[PDB]
């Protein structure tokens, strides 16, 4: 496979709001052959183009010549926006060198089109609004006013509407990661069995997601609950390492988020109904008769 | 029925196909005025977003963001490439909330960090995830400081030729009663 | 797993497990997972087999 002619550019960025950056392009000639190509840019009002190299034409080189080849200009549009060169070898100039052969095959002119981004003035955000309508056979309307103008900036601010329903996830990219027992500690190991634990519930139900690192995940699990045993506690109470802290409750999202699953997970290996209605038994004590208890 | 105070009104329609249907629509006023109008069986939510910038030259705030860019100036025909730029930061209302969540530390327009990756590298206080996004840094796991710490990293010149506006890179929440505390320095270097 | 055992002993010691636990501590859950364990052994109607 080969060109010997490939441009290669000025990457601008997603830029500032004075859009004067610095474009340039340079195609290097790979084969022997010293030919001329004519160049120019496809431009539009949709941004205040300057030509650098007004004058005179970036004319002609050789094998491996190196120009570059650059203009000025300042846009007025914000948003990602294509930017259309072209460059062609023309015929019947044997001057800018010795000779010019110019005589390529389909690929004749190169032509290059670029979507740069520009950032504009200020830091972003939006503001949005959430409104339903339920007429049942009948018909309901709303109005919904959207409006915070203070301090503000020049041609910034803009919106839209959408509403949907979806149906056929298409995949899965967003599934698959994962992580381990916690190098530096057993303290972030909370935040690592919680959310491991509904990742049975994934297994078959998603028909997009890898269930099989799912079903690693419960290879984890089949320790994860192990250091339950070990970060419980004796009265009932649950810890970070548990118990040695007897008069006293604790946290309970996590032994509430998984307390179900110790009970879907009570199919593979064998926890029993008195690990439940232990954790059970503990809440109802510290519920007062009349108090919210504190 | 997506009517507008300019005279303008577009309609949409939904079904069992349109469900999945997205439906985006803008208008420039700077009016801001949202009548609907629906009909049918059942309920059903539509839902609206008004993009907007801002920051155009706020005024001062609590919080600090100690940054510091440079030797005071280029000044010099080497400079505007290579500074490394000093972060020290921490705000005082730390409690009883969360952990160590928020930063934010982005680029210039024309400026490619390296080092910088190896200087966040580097950092670990007593507690940290390592964590990082390759356009920011994110060493903050750790409990209520009353301290604050720092770093510094340059770049390089990706941009020979900026017009003049420069980039801030702020995130600041720390109570909800209190203005949300912001702090700020450009780079000077232009 | 799926069978009963003998009681007079766990009968004889539960109370006294619930003397024992001032000295050293066994929980209330020692003593409702026993005792829990033995309602399900209970038929609705039938003196279980
Ligand atoms: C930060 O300030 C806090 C203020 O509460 C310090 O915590 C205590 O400060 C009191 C005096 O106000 C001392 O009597 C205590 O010995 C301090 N320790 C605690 C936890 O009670 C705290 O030491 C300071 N340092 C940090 C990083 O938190
Ligand atoms: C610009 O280029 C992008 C990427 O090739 C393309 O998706 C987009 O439609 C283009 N916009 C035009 C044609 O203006």
């Amino acid at each position: 496979a080969f060109q010997p002619f490939f441009v290669e550019l000025t990457m601008p960025y997603s830029v500032i709001r004075g859009e004067a950056f610095t474009l340039k392009a340079t195609v290097l000639n790979y084969l022997p052959k010293c030919i001329r190509v004519s160049v120019q840019l496809e431009a539009s009002p949709a941004f205040l183009a300057v030509p650098v190299e007004k004058e005179q034409a970036p004319h002609c080189i050789c094998a491996n010549g190196r120009q570059t080849v650059s203009w000025a200009v300042t846009p007025k549009s914000l948003g990602n926006v294509n930017f259309t060169v072209s460059a062609e070898a023309l015929e019947s100039q044997e001057l800018c060198g010795t000779e010019v052969p110019s005589v390529p095959e389909h690929g004749r002119k190169d032509t290059v089109i670029k979507p740069l981004l520009v950032e504009p003035e200020g830091l972003e955000k939006e503001t949005t609004f959430n409104s339903l309508l339920c007429p049942s056979g009948g018909e309901v309307s709303e109005e919904l006013s959207l409006k915070l103008p203070p301090n503000v900036v020049e041609e910034s601010a803009r919106a839209s509407v959408s509403v949907l329903g979806d149906i056929l996830g298409s995949a899965m990219q967003n599934t698959q990661n994962l992580l381990q027992m916690p190098y530096g500690c057993g303290e972030q190991n909370m935040v690592l069995f919680a959310p491991n634990i509904y990742v049975l519930d994934y297994l078959n139900e998603t028909q997009q997601l890898t269930p099989e690192i799912k079903s690693k995940a419960i290879g984890y699990l089949n320790t994860g609950y192990q250091r339950q045993l070990n970060y419980k506690h004796y009265d009932g109470s649950y810890s970070t390492f548990g118990e040695r802290y007897g008069r006293n409750q604790g946290n309970t999202w996590l032994t509430a988020f998984v307390l179900k699953t110790f009970a879907q997970a009570r199919a593979y290996i064998f926890i029993d109904e008195a690990h439940i209605t232990q954790a059970l038994i503990w809440l109802s004590q510290r519920q007062k008769d009349n108090g919210c208890f504190r | 029925t997506i009517q507008s105070s300019g005279t303008f009104s577009s309609k949409f329609q939904v079904d069992n196909n349109n469900r999945l249907l997205l439906q985006q629509v803008s208008l420039p006023e700077l009016p801001g005025e949202y009548s609907m109008k629906v009909t049918g069986e059942g309920c059903v939510y539509l839902q609206t977003s008004l993009k907007y910038n801002i920051l155009p030259e706020k005024e001062e705030f609590p919080f600090a963001l100690g940054v510091q860019t440079l030797p005071q100036t280029c000044d010099e025909p080497k400079a505007h490439t290579s500074f490394q730029i000093s972060l020290s930061v921490s705000y005082t209302g730390s409690r009883s909330a969360s952990n160590m969540a928020i930063v934010d530390v982005k680029m210039v327009s024309g400026f490619i960090p390296l080092k910088p990756t190896v200087k966040m590298l580097e950092r670990s206080n007593h507690v940290s995830r390592t964590e990082v996004s390759s356009n920011h840094v994110l060493i903050y796991l750790d409990k209520v400081s009353n301290q604050t710490l720092s770093l510094f990293f340059t770049v390089l010149q990706d941009v020979p030729v900026r017009d003049l506006k420069p980039a801030i890179v702020k995130v600041y929440d720390y109570y909800e009663t209190d203005e949300f505390a912001i702090a700020e320095y450009n780079a000077p270097c232009s």
